[PDB]
C-alpha cells in the first residue's frame, strides 16, 4: 500500500508538472522555459539523451 | 574565496509528448528543475487534462479508504524502501481500476 | 546619634519591589489564562504549546524575591541610612517595572494565542516577541543589584 | 555574500558568551550527544512536538553553543557561582598584622580594611588565566566585573560591527558600484571609526597606563570619555591621559563631523551631473 | 512501573544527580577553607587553629555521597522495571 | 527652618509627579485592543 | 609571575592553528568553510582572553575582606 | 529548570535578534525567491 | 553643612526614570504586538516588515539603562548636595521621555500594522516614522546625559 501511495502521489505530481506547458497553436513537440544551473548541464543533457 | 548563490540560467527545452513522458519522471529524479506556467492567464480548469487529475484524486480517496480499513482492524505496512521504483505506464490506470 | 528610622526605607522596599512584582504576574497571568482558555475550547489541540508564557509569567515575581532577599540579607538593625533610599528605589523601581512587564506580557499573550488558535504558524514570530518584552525584568533586576551593591 | 559561516561561529560565540555557564553547556553537549547518537531513531520517532522538531533542526546550533558556552565558562571563573584556586592566588599577601598594619583589634572593631595594590609586597602581578580568584570574598569584585563586562562588550561589539560593515566592498565591487563605495561605504567607516576606534586604544591604554600608586589622582572609568563629548576643556581634575591628547580629540571631533555630507550631498549631484550630460 | 517514559525520565534525572553528588562530595573532600559559610559553628573553629574544619565537610560529602548511592540504588530498580516489560 | 520649606517642597513637587505618573498609566491601561473581532 | 610569557605561548598556539592549520586541511568542499570557521573561533577567543588578562593589569583601587576569613587565611594560606 | 532552561532560550533569541538586527542590516539587503526545483524529494507527502 | 537627608534626589531618580521607561517599552509592546498578532493571520510574509518596531521598540530601555548606570556611577555623597538635583531631574526627564517614546512607537506600530494590509509599499513610511520617534528619543537621552553630566 505504501508503494502504491508513492506511486500514485508522484503520477499526480508529473501531471503538475504537465499542467505547465506551452500551448502552441499547432505543435506536437513543447517548448518549456526552466531556470535551471549551468553547473550541471553536462548530466542534464546525458538525461536527457538517456 | 567566499559562498554566493549558485549560477543559473534559462533554457528552452525542446521536448516531444512521448518523450516528455519520461523526460519529466527523469528530471524529477535528478531534481534541479524549476518550471513555470507559459500561458498564466488560462484557468487551471481550461488545461483540459483535469480528467486524468480527477481520476488520480478518486485513486486517493480509494487508497486512503483502504488506509482507514487497515488501522481500525490493526495490519501493519512493512515500508521498508527502496525509493526509487518509479514507472510512468499507461497499464497503472488499468491496475488501480 | 544613628538617623531615626534608618532602617524602614529597606523593608519598605523590599515589601514594594514584591507586591508590584505579584500584582503584574496575577494581571498578566489572568489575561493570557483567559485568553488561553477561550482558544482551547475554540482548538483543543495546542493548549500545552501555548501554555509556557503563563508559567513564564513567574519569574517577574522571582526578580521581585531575588531583590527582595538581597535587600533582606543587607538589613540589619544597625543602618547608616545610606542604604535605606537605594534599598527603597531599588524594590520600588524592580516592582513597578515587573508590574508592566507582567501587564505587557498579558497583552500580548492573548492576542498572540487568538490569533495562533486557528492557524499556528506564526507560534515562532509570537514567542519573539514574548521574549523580547522579557527583558525589562532582568533589566530591573540588574539595575537593582547596581543600587543596592553601591 | 551568503554570510551563513560566519553566523555559524559569530552567533555560538556570542550567545555563549552571554551564556557564561559550564554545567549548562556540558548538558547541552550531553543532549547533543544522545541526539546524535540516536539520530535514526529518533527520526523513526515521529515528529510531533514541534518544539522538539525545531530542536532537533537546531541540534549542531545547540552543540556549538554548548561548546562555546563550556570554554567561556571556564574562562570567566564563573563555575557554579565559584571561583577556583587552579594557580597561586598571585597576590602574596601573607601577613597578618603587616600589610595591612593593625594590632589585634579584630572581631571586636577592625572588620573590614581595604588593602591597596600601591603597598610593597601584595600584588605579584595579573593572574596567568582567568578572572582572579580571590575576588570569591571582594564585594568590590561587583563593581570590577561591571567594568570589565562593560568593556568587554563594548570591544566585542565594536570589532564585529567593524567586520559586518566592511563586508560590503564585495558587494560593490561585483555589482560594479562607485557610488555606493566612493561617497558610500568608505565615509560610513571614516565616521564609525572616528567615534570609536578612539574609545577601544583609550580603554586599552587605561588597561596599564596607571597603576595602585596613581590610583588616588588617577582619571575615573569613563568620564573623561564623555568630558570629549561634552566639547569641553576642564581645569579640575585633570590626570590626563598623555601628551597632546586634547591636541588628538579636538581635531578627531571636526574629522567625525566632516562626514556628514556624504551618502547625502555626492549621490544626487553626481547622478544629475551624468543625467544631464545623459540628455 | 511508575511509568515507563516516567521511568526513562527518572533514570535520565539519576544519571545526572549522581554525577553532580559526586562532584559535590569530591570538592567537599577538598574543603580548602572556601565554604566557610558553609559551616554550622559559632567561634568553634577559632580556636586551636585550623582543626576540626575539615570533617565536618567529610560529613558533608558522606551525605551527598550516600544520597549518590540511594540514587543509583533507585536507578537500578527503575532498570529493572524498564526490562521487566 | 528649612526642613519645613524643604518639605513642603519636595511634597508639592512629588505630587505633581505623581499625578503625571498615575495619569499615564491610566492611559496606557485601558487603550483600545487591536483585533478585527470578526470570528466571535 | 610572568608577564609576557604566558601570553605568548597562547598567541603563539593560536596562531599556528589560525595559520598553518589551513594549508594542513584537505583541498576538498570543506577547505574555506572549515579555515574560516577555525580562524573565526581562534580570533574571538583571541581576544576574549586577552582582554581577559590585560583587565587585570596595573590595577588601581583594591579589594576587601572579613577579620573571620583574614584569621582563616593566615592559618591556612 | 530555571538558569539553564529559560535563561537559555532568552540569551538565544536575545544574541539572534541583535544578529539579525545589525549584522545582516549592515550589508545584507534586497529580497529574491528561493529555487524550488520539482523533486521527488516528497517520499512520505 | 552637609544636611542630614542628602542622598535622595538620584536614587529615586534612576528608581523613577527605569520605573517610567518600563511603562514606555511595556505600553508600545503591548500595543503592536496586539496589532501584529491581529493583522498576520491574513498576510503571514509581513513578519519581516512588523518585526522592525518591535526593534525599534528597545531604544527608550537601552537609554534608561545607559542614564541608571551613569547616574549610579555617580551616585555619592561626596559633595553637599548640588547633583543630586541634577540626577532626580536627568532621572524624570529621561523616564517621561521614554513614556512619550513609548506611546509613539505602540500607536506608530499599531498604524502602520494596520495599513499594511493592503499596499505594500507602507514599510518606508513606517521606517520614516520610526526614525522620528527615535531622533525624539535621542533628544531625550541627550538632554539627560547633558545634565547628569554636568
Amino acid at each position: 500500500i505504501r508503494v502504491w501511495f508513492i506511486k500514485v502521489r508522484k503520477m499526480k505530481a508529473i501531471y503538475h508538472t504537465l499542467n505547465l506547458c506551452n500551448i502552441d497553436v499547432t505543435q506536437k513537440c513543447l517548448i518549456a522555459e526552466v531556470w535551471c544551473p549551468v553547473t550541471d548541464l553536462d548530466s542534464i543533457q546525458f538525461a536527457l539523451r538517456r | 574565496e567566499l559562498f554566493r548563490s549558485e549560477e543559473m540560467t534559462l533554457a528552452q527545452l525542446f521536448l516531444q509528448s512521448e518523450a516528455a513522458y519520461c523526460c519529466v519522471s527523469e528530471l524529477g529524479e535528478l531534481g534541479k528543475v524549476q518550471f513555470r506556467d507559459l500561458n498564466p492567464d488560462v484557468n487551471v480548469f481550461q488545461r483540459k487534462f483535469v480528467n486524468e487529475v480527477r481520476r488520480c484524486e478518486e485513486m486517493d480517496r480509494k487508497l486512503r479508504f483502504v488506509e482507514k480499513e487497515i488501522r481500525k482492524a490493526n495490519i501493519p505496512i512493512m515500508d521498508t524502501g527502496e525509493n526509487p521504483e518509479v514507472p510512468f505506464p499507461r497499464d497503472m490506470i488499468d491496475l488501480e481500476a | 546619634n544613628n538617623p531615626e528610622y534608618s532602617s524602614f526605607f529597606g523593608v519598605m522596599g523590599a515589601s514594594s519591589a514584591m507586591v508590584f512584582s505579584a500584582m503584574g504576574a496575577a494581571y498578566g497571568t489572568a489575561k493570557s489564562g483567559t485568553g488561553i482558555a477561550a482558544m482551547s475550547v475554540m482548538r483543543p489541540e495546542l493548549i500545552m504549546k501555548s501554555i509556557i508564557p503563563v508559567v513564564m509569567a513567574g519569574i517577574i515575581a522571582i526578580y521581585g524575591l531575588v531583590v527582595a532577599v538581597l535587600i533582606a540579607n543587607s538589613l540589619t538593625d544597625g543602618i547608616t541610612l545610606y542604604r535605606s533610599f537605594l534599598q527603597l528605589g531599588a524594590g520600588l523601581s524592580v516592582g513597578l517595572s515587573g508590574l508592566a512587564a507582567g501587564f505587557a506580557i498579558g497583552i500580548v499573550g492573548d492576542a498572540g494565542v487568538r490569533g495562533t488558535a486557528q492557524q499556528p504558524r506564526l507560534f515562532v514570530g509570537m514567542i519573539l516577541i514574548l521574549i523580547f518584552a522579557e527583558v525589562l525584568g532582568l533589566y530591573g533586576l540588574i539595575v537593582a543589584l547596581i543600587l543596592s551593591t553601591k | 555574500i551568503n554570510p551563513a559561516p560566519y553566523t555559524v561561529i559569530t552567533f555560538p560565540f556570542l550567545f555563549a558568551v552571554m551564556f557564561g555557564d559550564f554545567g549548562h553547556g556540558i548538558l547541552m553537549t550531553l543532549f547533543a550527544v544522545w541526539m546524535v547518537l540516536r539520530e535514526s531513531r529518533i527520526l523513526s520517532q515521529k515528529h510531533e512536538n514541534e518544539m522538539f522538531s525545531m530542536v532537533f533542526s537546531g541540534r549542531y546550533i545547540i552543540l556549538l553553543m554548548g561548546l562555546f558556552s563550556i570554554y567561556t565558562g571556564l574562562i570567566y571563573n564563573d563555575c557554579f557561582s565559584k571561583s577556583l584556586n587552579i594557580f597561586g592566588s598571585s597576590w602574596s599577601v601573607r601577613p597578618m598584622f603587616t600589610q595591612g598594619n593593625w594590632t589585634e583589634e579584630t572581631l571586636l572593631g577592625s572588620s573590614v580594611l581595604q588593602l591597596n595594590p600601591a603597598i610593597p609586597g601584595v600584588f605579584g602581578g595579573p593572574y596567568p588565566f582567568g578572572i582572579d580568584p580571590i575576588w570569591n570574598i571582594a564585594t568590590n569584585k561587583l563593581t570590577f566585573l561591571n567594568s570589565f563586562k562593560m568593556k568587554m562588550s563594548v570591544i566585542l561589539g565594536i570589532i564585529h560591527m567593524l567586520f559586518g560593515v566592511s563586508l560590503s566592498l564585495f558587494n560593490h565591487i561585483y555589482f560594479k558600484k562607485p557610488l555606493n563605495i566612493y561617497f558610500g561605504f568608505i565615509p560610513e567607516i571614516i565616521f564609525m571609526s572616528s567615534l570609536f576606534g578612539y574609545l577601544v586604544i583609550l580603554i586599552f591604554y587605561k588597561w596599564t597606563a596607571y597603576d595602585a600608586h596613581s590610583s588616588r589622582n588617577a582619571p575615573s572609568l569613563l568620564i573623561h570619555f564623555i568630558n570629549m563629548f561634552l566639547f569641553s576643556y576642564p581645569e579640575s581634575g585633570n590626570a590626563m591621559l598623555y601628551s597632546g591628547q586634547k591636541g588628538i580629540q579636538c581635531f578627531l571631533i571636526v574629522v567625525a563631523m566632516l562626514c556628514v555630507p556624504w551618502m547625502l550631498l555626492f549621490k544626487p549631484l553626481i547622478l544629475r551631473h551624468q543625467y544631464l550630460r545623459k540628455k | 512501573c511508575c511509568g515507563p517514559k516516567l521511568a526513562a525520565c527518572g533514570i535520565v534525572l539519576s544519571a545526572w544527580g549522581v554525577i553532580m553528588l559526586i562532584m559535590l562530595g569530591i570538592f567537599f573532600n577538598v574543603h580548602s577553607a572556601v565554604l566557610i559559610e558553609d559551616v554550622p559553628f559559632t567561634e568553634k573553629d577559632f580556636e586551636n587553629g585550623p582543626q576540626n574544619i575539615y570533617n565536618l565537610y567529610e560529613q558533608v560529602s558522606y551525605n551527598c555521597f550516600i544520597a549518590a548511592g540511594l540514587y543509583l540504588l533507585l536507578g537500578g530498580f527503575s532498570f529493572c522495571q524498564v526490562r521487566l516489560n | 527652618l528649612e526642613y519645613s520649606v524643604v518639605f513642603n517642597l519636595v511634597l508639592w513637587i512629588m505630587i505633581g509627579l505623581a499625578l503625571a505618573v498615575i495619569i499615564t498609566s491610566y492611559n496606557i491601561w485601558n487603550m483600545d485592543p487591536g483585533y478585527d473581532s470578526i470570528i466571535y | 609571575h610572568s608577564f609576557a610569557l604566558p601570553v605568548i605561548i597562547f598567541t603563539t598556539f593560536w596562531g599556528l592553528i589560525g595559520i598553518a592549520g589551513p594549508w594542513f586541511v584537505p583541498k576538498g568542499p570543506n577547505r574555506g568553510v572549515i579555515i574560516t570557521m577555525l580562524v573565526a573561533t581562534a580570533v574571538c577567543c583571541y581576544l576574549f582572553w586577552l582582554i581577559a588578562i590585560l583587565a587585570q593589569l596595573n590595577p588601581l583601587f583594591g579589594p576587601q575582606l572579613k577579620n573571620e576569613t583574614i584569621w582563616y587565611v593566615r592559618f591556612l594560606w | 529548570a530555571i538558569l539553564l532552561i529559560m535563561e537559555g532560550l532568552s540569551a538565544f533569541l536575545h544574541a539572534l535578534r541583535l544578529h539579525w538586527v545589525e549584522f545582516q542590516n549592515k550589508f545584507y539587503t534586497g529580497t529574491g525567491f528561493k529555487f524550488l526545483p520539482f523533486s521527488f524529494e516528497h517520499i512520505r507527502e
